[PDB]
């Protein structure tokens, strides 16, 4: 009879992928999720053809990177890939995440709490393996990212030498960094696996914010050649990023092998975190710092309920559109601040960005959509 | 709290996207770092193999390592023992240790230039006119003895005694050697050996594009034809 | 349990549609092409501008400020 | 020598003859004493511009 | 470089020759057996040993 529905094995990939209702208006930007998908293999695939070579010898590290990058068969091209198709994996976090901050998506709590634990690991991975090309921008941003959580009153003394292995960064250190990098990857993909288990049972949505129960098609051969058409063009920008001028979302301060004898004078991470690294430095008070710090990725948790409108979506909400448009501006300007030494408005300017992240999500949005609801009698 | 002198930029025969690397220019800067040069930085990474695609012959090749003999390992009976050398060996350091060379030039290391150029904000352009504009002190203005004033520093004054002016060297190829030229294919010869990959870069870089502008235009066509069953239909309503 | 059987109820109405084979898949791409783009540009064009507007000039401020206070400091470094 | 012709050449221009006279009037304040705060730190920086954004475009053109 | 230091507690098992190829020199052509795992790699153990001795 029908194979595709008595096998055990295909029963659970048609209810999956192949036969699962869809709606029919999906805007694009119910694209990029998938795109996610297809660097998470390759950044795994591409990063185990470097933990092959590279020797966590505190003083053979640097110089491993460097035969490498000269020594062997394609290799430039293949660290190239590692360094910049992560520079891009960062790229379409920020749209995922905007998105459903446009098109009512939070309303899914079992999904949307699932979230955000991802996405402190994924950040927390990259700075994790960024400090051991072993060179002084990666020795003097994890000394200085170290010193903070040591400021806590009774529990910094201890916990910043375990993982020092000592005082200081020498081979009994890098040594559990490299241990971090491994493992962080691996058991990050299982709860990946687990946030669309939660999306059968409730189906996707569509930029209007109206149940279609009525007109779903498949997501046979509909959405399977979309994305397959939009997945083939990511990888035009990427190779022509990498192929063309790879210098350029770098710096040249990891090239003079590590030293303590000297000391980088305009030390900076790469573009994508400078953002919750400029709330950091705005402020005086060590410990009280490294709390604001947090502050960011907790405050998401927080609104699901403060949501105070009648309908789903700015579409129908022409008012609140311009609010959502002055905190993208806000996150512009806030990174623009960061990488840059300290001047007169630099100070005042940063500040008030930082007080703004805050007085938009937290006090405005909730208390300018009654202002609307008064209008339409809901 | 001071000021710096950011460098101007040129017509450099390599900085197109789609150019290549003149392969004359090299082959003579290598003379002129021997020569000139070859005495305060180690060159460490760059073996006598990698010349042979670039500058020179392989029998042309062989008899320039030969010149510099070198100390080699220990064995039995001759431990540690001179030789002639071999093509693998790297390039000979100058000097023995970190002490030495402190205590030679003013307790100042000589960076070792295998990574100079692609660590300084700027690149070959920078390079070049560092190896130029020298100028006389201004006045008013005091300085160290060992100390000789350069605007081109951060410091506005370093160590760097001179070492390339007019006729300093010969070419061999023929060629009347004016500081510029020389600097210039000393300049093409650092950058290559800062990052060799730049020929060989290019050219997929080509066959990328050509291949693939045309086989996504197909995708498109696909997809048009799956997606037109249903942007026809007319939805009636009958009560 | 929620397969292609068992959704919503609804009654009285009618739709029609053709196959992709009797039919051309380019009817005047270009003459429709921009008169869409002409008439939606202008509605949010107004939307995500003057917010973002407000970043040019500050940013200009800063800049130029900083410029002069590190290139002219012999100004007022008054002898 | 074709660099020093080329730069006697850029010279003649009014951004160097303006930047050279800015800076004599500065050395002419300068000279006079001793505990003063100037040096040609500045002045010479525009002279050094004018001068190399010029000379920049026709330099590689005069070589062989 | 090349001089001589009095020694700490860090430093190892002085070695006897420049190189072990110097052994096969003076030693006949019999290059001495290591003495740090000559127990494990025999069958009989630390009786293999004694009863060469007195043998
Ligand atoms: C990988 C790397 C990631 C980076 C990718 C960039 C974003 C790609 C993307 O997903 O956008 C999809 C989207 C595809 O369009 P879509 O499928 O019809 O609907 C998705 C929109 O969200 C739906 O928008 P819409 O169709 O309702 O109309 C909105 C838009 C108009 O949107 C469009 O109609 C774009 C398509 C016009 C045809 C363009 C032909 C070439 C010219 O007008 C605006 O509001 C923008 C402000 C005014 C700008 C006017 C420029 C329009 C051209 O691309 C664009 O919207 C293009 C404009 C956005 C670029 C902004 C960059 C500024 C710098
Ligand atoms: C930050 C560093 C990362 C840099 C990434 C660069 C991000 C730039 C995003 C480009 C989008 C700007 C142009 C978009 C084109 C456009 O405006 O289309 C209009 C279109 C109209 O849609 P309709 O459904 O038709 O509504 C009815 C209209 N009558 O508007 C939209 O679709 C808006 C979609 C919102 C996507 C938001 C993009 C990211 C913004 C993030 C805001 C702040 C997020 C904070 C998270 C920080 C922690 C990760
Ligand atoms: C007189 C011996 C000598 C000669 C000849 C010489 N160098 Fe140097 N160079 C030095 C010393 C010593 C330093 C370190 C200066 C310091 O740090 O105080 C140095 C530093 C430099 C620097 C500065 C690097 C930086 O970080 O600013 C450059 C550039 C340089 N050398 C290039 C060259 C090149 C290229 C040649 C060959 C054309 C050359 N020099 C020939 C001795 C020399
Ligand atoms: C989410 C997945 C990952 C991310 C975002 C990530 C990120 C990074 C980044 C940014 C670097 C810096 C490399 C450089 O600057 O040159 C790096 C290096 C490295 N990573 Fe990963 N990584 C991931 C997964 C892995 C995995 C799964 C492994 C091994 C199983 C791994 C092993 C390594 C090694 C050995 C290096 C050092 C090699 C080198 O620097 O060339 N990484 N990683
Ligand atoms: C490795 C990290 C992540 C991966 C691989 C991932 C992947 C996905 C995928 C495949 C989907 C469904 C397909 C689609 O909707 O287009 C999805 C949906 C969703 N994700 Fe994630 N995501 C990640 C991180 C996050 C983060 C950080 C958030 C933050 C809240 C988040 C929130 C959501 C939400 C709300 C949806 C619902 C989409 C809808 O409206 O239907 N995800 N994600």
């Amino acid at each position: 009879t029908n194979i595709r529905k008595s096998h055990p094995l295909m029963k659970i990939i048609n209810n999956a992928f192949i036969d699962l209702p869809a709606p029919s208006n999906i805007s694009s930007w119910w694209n990029f999720g998938s795109l996610l998908g297809i660097c998470l293999i390759l950044q795994i695939l591409t990063g185990l053809f470097l933990a092959m070579h590279y020797t966590s010898d505190t003083t053979t590290a640097f110089s491993s990177v460097t035969h490498i990058c000269r020594d062997v068969n394609y290799g430039w091209v293949i660290r190239y890939l590692h360094a910049n198709g992560a520079s891009m994996f960062f790229i379409c976090l920020f749209i995922h995440v905007g998105r459903g901050l446009y098109y009512g998506s939070y309303m899914f709590l079992e999904t949307w709490n699932i979230g955000v634990v991802l996405l402190f690991t994924v950040m927390a991975t990259a700075f994790m393996g960024y400090v051991l090309p072993w060179g002084q921008m990666s020795f003097w941003g994890a000394t200085v990212i170290t010193n903070l959580l040591s400021a806590i009153p009774y529990i910094g003394t201890d916990l910043v030498e375990w993982i020092w292995g000592g005082f200081s960064v020498d081979k009994a250190t890098l040594t559990r960094f490299f241990a971090f990098h491994f493992i962080l990857p691996f058991i990050i993909t299982a709860l990946a696996a687990v946030h669309l288990l939660f999306l059968h049972e409730t189906g996707s949505n569509n930029p209007t914010g109206i149940s279609s129960d009525m007109d779903k098609i498949p997501f046979h051969p509909y959405y399977t050649i979309k994305d397959i058409l939009g997945a083939l063009f990511m990888m035009l920008i990427l190779l022509i990023l990498v192929l063309f001028s790879p210098d350029l979302l770098g710096d040249p301060d990891n090239y003079t092998p590590a030293n303590p004898l000297n000391t980088p004078p305009h030390i900076k991470p790469e573009w994508y975190f400078l953002f919750a690294y400029a709330i950091l430095r705005s402020i005086p008070n060590k410990l009280g710092g490294v709390l604001a710090l947090v502050a960011s990725i907790l405050i998401l948790i927080l609104m699901p309920m403060l949501h105070t409108s009648k309908q789903r979506s700015m579409m129908f909400r022409p008012l609140s559109q311009c609010l959502f448009w002055m905190l993208v501006a806000d996150l512009i300007t806030l990174t623009w601040i960061g990488g840059q030494p300290v001047e007169h408005p630099f100070i005042i300017i940063g500040q008030l960005a930082s007080i703004l992240y805050f007085l938009i999500i937290l006090v405005l949005m909730p208390i300018t959509s009654i202002i609307e609801n008064n209008l339409l009698k809901w | 709290t001071d000021l710096e002198l950011h460098a101007p930029s040129y017509p450099w025969s390599h900085r197109g996207l789609l150019s290549s690397l003149d392969h004359t220019s090299i082959r003579r800067g290598f003379q002129v770092y021997k020569q000139v040069c070859s005495s305060c930085h180690s060159m460490d990474y760059v073996a006598y193999r990698h010349l042979v695609g670039v500058c020179y012959t392989e029998e042309e090749a062989k008899a320039l390592a030969e010149e510099v003999e070198v100390q080699d390992g220990p064995n039995e009976d001759g431990e540690m023992f001179m030789r002639p050398g071999k093509l693998s060996d790297y390039f000979p350091k100058p000097y023995p240790n970190p002490e030495a060379a402190r205590a030679a030039n003013n307790g100042a290391l000589p960076p070792d230039l295998s990574y100079i150029v692609r660590a300084r904000h700027g690149g070959e352009d920078y390079v070049f006119s560092l190896l130029t504009g020298y100028c006389e002190p201004p006045t008013g203005v005091s300085l160290r003895e060992g100390l000789y004033f350069n605007p081109y520093f951060p410091g506005q004054a370093i160590a760097m005694a001179p070492p390339i002016y007019n006729e300093v060297l010969e070419f061999d190829d023929g060629t009347p050697a004016t500081m510029s030229q020389v600097a210039k294919d000393v300049c093409t010869f650092l950058r290559w050996a800062s990052e060799p990959e730049h020929d060989h870069r290019k050219r997929m870089g080509l066959k990328m594009l050509m291949m693939m502008g045309l086989l996504l235009p197909l995708v498109y066509a696909m997809k048009r034809h799956k997606w037109s069953v249903l942007k026809s239909r007319k939805l009636a309503y009958r009560p | 349990g929620r397969e292609f059987g068992h959704l919503t109820r609804m009654r009285h109405v009618i739709t029609y549609s053709l196959s992709p084979f009797e039919q051309r898949a380019f009817p005047h791409y270009f003459t429709k092409g921009i008169p869409n783009v002409l008439r939606r540009t202008r509605a949010c064009i107004l939307r995500v501008a003057p917010p973002f507007v407000v970043f040019y000039l500050v940013y200009t401020w800063g800049t130029q400020e900083f410029e002069k206070s590190k290139r002219k400091n012999p100004a007022a470094y008054e002898n | 020598d074709p660099l020093t012709t080329v730069r006697e050449q850029c010279e003649q221009i009014e951004k160097c003859i303006k930047a050279r006279e800015r800076l004599e009037l500065c050395d002419q304040r300068v000279s006079s004493r001793s505990q003063t705060e100037e040096d040609c730190t500045e002045e010479l920086f525009d002279f050094l511009h004018a001068r190399d954004h010029c000379v920049a475009h026709k330099l590689f053109n005069s070589l062989k």
